[PDB]
């Protein structure tokens, strides 16, 4: 339904694919990363109903459906869903057919290699792209908040891959991968929600917990404080209309689940938190590239709307740097979608267009020519 | 519920053009105060050069 | 109606707290703007003070 | 158990510590330079379980564990862990009090002063030991290599030192000490090993890592050809025992990691590598000298360890240095515990009796002592 | 452009570059004598990034660069790098194409053949250059200083040069030129640093103790009793900020990396010292001759600026020197510039008009005219 043959732009997450076309600065559409299958016996002849549902289609029929995620911390497995997903996401609802334009997918520079070579064969041969690229998320958040420099944490679905670059050069040997994502900080809440007598263990149960979570918790700038009060009275909660016509409400469990980006010990991780591989990257810089780091610390992914993140992070930061220098968080209205609008940004750069695989150097390579010319 | 949706996006694009006008002017505020600790800071040392220049005169 | 009213009167609250905060962080630009005049011009006085303290040096 | 009071002799660095006896050839126990930490609430009581663990205690409890080592780059900066190491070690496993023994520790010739004057410190203050030397690293090398002259190539856990001595003479405009260790080999591993789909990011795992590198990693003679087959095919990968019972196979990180040695850049180092770091050494020595230092390049502490390292490092400096010259690399099966045996044997010296701090000495003067009567 | 063609003046150093035209007092630019290159992988696009840096550029985006520095000991090695510095030096900074201007180049009366016959020739060839002249560094210093008679001890970063001069006249059988300079007691005090704790080994690192030493040092004209004090009490040390907000404070250390110039052994140099070397060009010469230049010690270069360095070249060699005879420092505020400074002199003067080289006779000569013409 587009008039230019422009470049499509596909954030694959753990959690939801945004999508939509390079150029614009925003997607047009958000798909869940999910194929959805029924877990239950028909009973009734000639009511349709699918093998599998795919996207949008598998939260609309979840009532009686296990939704899968092909997309674990990040890394594609299940290529047969991922590329149901793309086949509505481009054809159904985005209308765009990739055979007419180049594609940009996203992912973390440490995400094992079979993601960006899967992810590129599938492109190139299920759905005949012209062209392919595989950008990385730290480059894709820096661009979308108007940066060269700076640390990108993305408190993302799936891994966290604190990514510090300097003017424009990545500095690989600062980088500090966590595995702690908001996957987790979902897992914790749902068993902190069954402590308060609110056991949710099913899939509906689960998305349910997730869009809790989105409208409820917060970070608190001081945990103890918050809790000790959050823990004693009623004042401190807020509810939530669950879609059968019951109430859930939510106490220190509204903070607690954030907590476990500052505290990973909360779902089993060896980890000081978010802001102790946030500092380590600055810190594993150069002396000469530490001053520019602190002030241009960028929050990326999703997560990030979680209230009082973006000053928390500030203030953690600062308890560890040295002084005299400036410590400053970028965390924009375009956080949670930024990787998206990089993949826009940078998918339409005249400064990258030498960087796509061609569907010619694509076939006589193969899927892992992906690794020679995109990273 | 147009109103109220067309009313927020306004109250809303307003937020963002206000959040936006406070980001740019906070942008400021701390390019400002970059530029005063420069200058501050080239005026302290001026006048510890000047001390200095005083103390070499 | 109920979701845009509370998300209307929050973003028309951040408005008005975005646009006092726009406003604080504008204010705070012209007072870091006179900051930046006062301590621009000492700092050029003070140029000229050590200019002057070194030529009688 | 002891007939006479030897003096005691321990190596510590950032990986391991090697101790034992003055006048043995070998360490009668290795420990982990770590003290172990348990990372978990317990739940079960009359469980026994410490505070903490020491040495073997911390690595054969790792699981629950997060393991930290009080040495960085070759100084200790926590004396409270080297303290608990060195108490398990000498009245645990070698089974004796200090009190009655005089006491041999070492450090590389330009290592911050802090640390042969805290080790001195807490010999004489908490063990009570009647006398302390530290020792110069490179001196232990050249006698358990049997040389007087040379380059030691430590390429230790924490630093290459690359010290050039003649005639038992330090040269030390000469020395290059280059932040290039066997700990960045282990760091440098796990990111690979994770572009191949294994992910190693808690202690019990980077412990591992560092185990896969030990018995499967090497350096050979020539990396591009290596790596073309390597990278091509599975006849050059060799399967790694996890301890779950679950394997990993690892290819052209194989060596990839220990390449690191002759290209730092691949952990982000300002570095020519060791080869032209060696190289360097030799050449800011005299020309008298030069002759026998390039006769004489002799491998001590460890990743001298990797196969083909004495043959590729004799292939690069050759390359390096002037014609007619006779280039060599002595590398004894003495490797990894020949710092150690160097202490030993300086310790058992007639030569070396008038160097020991008295337990006198010490207390007039003050720790200070040590850099008037060491070196 | 310019009211008269009048000769460009640079002065290319180990350290500093600097320039201006002639006939001014001071250069209009200083540079550090650097060629910068990227040591990393670029990843964002567009971000502009010159594949090599120059001068101020090589130093202001050096957090991400390797620096080279294309002289060494008061000589070219990599005349290709000089090229970029002159480029940027005459033209880019100072807007004067060489091709219009008459271009007058430093070195010093030993300096190696090569380097006054690179200079003439780059000049002549690349930047076709009407006319060429390369000064003695001595007399230029002796032009700035207002002397025809004295030694010129020019303490630079390369070399330090001890040349007698008597009434306008060399006399060469009494130069001791010295390999004892400012850049080797930068390399001591990253290597003393290392051993109060903190380590100096990159670039950036070394560009940090370069401000430290320029902002910090000293000589001490009396060094025992300020060593006494200065290694007994932390009244005597002095912080130092560093570009990530760290603080140093150095101590006796502060004078014992300068006091190298009177004792070398300190980085295993073979000489007397520069206080020496000026004893002996002076006691080289004929006796009617030397009466005037033990009254005539004439301070030039950088190092110079360290204070006590003046009292402290004065008072060592009043104690070499006989007794009745009056020894004289002169260290003028056109330190460091004096060669600068002095160049400026030399090219205005009518009598000077006839030492050109010019682009005629340097075609039919080659390069090697600059010994029939210069020097």
């Amino acid at each position: 339904d587009e008039d230019e043959t422009t470049a499509l732009v596909c954030d694959n997450g753990s959690g939801l694919v945004k999508a939509g076309f390079a150029g614009d600065d925003a997607p047009r559409a958000v798909f869940p990363s999910i194929v959805g299958r029924p877990r239950h016996q028909g009973v009734m002849v000639g009511m349709g109903q699918k093998d599998s549902y795919v996207g949008d289609e598998a939260q609309s029929k979840r009532g009686i459906l296990t939704l899968k995620y092909p997309i674990e911390h990040g890394i594609i497995t299940n290529w047969d869903d991922m590329e149901k997903i793309w086949h509505h996401t481009f054809y159904n609802e985005l209308r765009v057919a990739p055979e007419e334009h180049p594609t940009l997918l996203t992912e973390a520079p440490l995400n094992p290699k079979a993601n960006r070579e899967k992810m590129t064969q599938i492109m190139f041969e299920t759905f005949n792209v012209p062209a392919m690229y595989v950008a990385i998320q730290a480059v894709l958040s820096l661009y979308a908040s108007g940066r060269t420099t700076g640390i990108v944490l993305d408190s993302g679905d799936g891994v966290t891959h604190n990514v510090p670059i300097y003017e424009g050069y990545a500095l690989p040997h600062a980088i500090m991968r966590l595995d702690l994502a908001g996957r987790d900080l979902t897992d914790y809440l749902m068993k902190i929600l069954t402590e308060r007598g609110y056991s949710f263990v099913t899939t509906a149960e689960r998305e349910i917990v997730r869009d809790i979570k989105e409208k409820l918790c917060y970070v608190a700038l001081d945990f103890e404080n918050e809790m000790a009060t959050a823990a004693s009275s009623s004042s401190l909660e807020k509810s939530y209309e669950l879609p059968d016509g019951q109430v859930i409400t939510i106490g220190n469990e509204r903070f607690r689940c954030p907590e476990t980006l500052f505290q990973p010990s909360f779902i089993g991780m060896e980890s000081a938190g978010i802001h102790e591989t946030t500092y380590n990257s600055i810190m594993k810089c150069d002396i000469d590239i530490r001053k520019d780091l602190y002030a241009n610390n960028v929050m990326s992914g999703g997560t990030t709307m979680y209230p009082g993140i973006a000053d928390r992070m500030q203030k953690e930061i600062t308890a560890l740097a040295p002084s005299t220098m400036k410590i400053k968080i970028i965390a924009p209205p375009e956080r949670k979608y930024s990787v998206w609008i990089g993949g826009s940004i940078l998918a339409s750069l005249s400064t990258f267009q030498q960087m796509w695989i061609t569907k010619q150097e694509y076939d006589e390579a193969g899927p892992s020519i992906v690794h020679r010319k995109c990273f | 519920l147009d109103k109220y949706s067309e009313a927020l996006k306004d109250a809303q694009e307003k937020l963002e053009l206000a959040e936006k006008k406070a980001t740019d002017a906070e942008a400021d505020v701390a390019s400002l105060n970059r530029r005063i600790q420069l200058v501050e800071e080239e005026l302290d040392r001026a006048q510890e050069r000047l001390a200095t220049a005083l103390q070499k005169l």
